[PDB]
């Protein structure tokens, strides 16, 4: 029971990682998304 | 449930450094754009004012 209760804070412990983790890349998908729309912008003033 | 989280945390961060190493190409992309927009103003500037 003990060993149960110590691996499974562990795992939550993993589990805060994880979704630390996630939030991190929903925030660089959003920066991918918006440089890929900056750079095409960009481009057709720079061809303007 | 431990070892399926761990597995899921090498494959997230698998998929982070992917996105890491775009963002710093677009980044990087987008930065050089901008500049050379400037500079072809500066150039149809000079073009004029021969």
């Amino acid at each position: 029971q003990m060993a149960n209760e110590l691996m499974e804070r562990q795992n939550i412990q993993q589990i805060s990682d994880n979704k630390h983790i996630e939030e991190q890349l929903a925030e660089k998908k959003a920066d991918v998304e918006i440089l890929k729309n900056q750079v095409s912008a960009f481009a057709s003033d720079l061809s303007s | 449930e431990k070892d399926y989280l761990q597995k899921k945390y090498n494959e997230l961060q698998e998929e982070k450094s992917k996105l890491e190493a775009q963002i710093n190409l677009l980044t990087q992309s987008l930065r050089q754009t901008e500049t050379e927009a400037g500079r072809a103003e500066i150039d149809k500037r000079n073009i004029e004012d021969q």
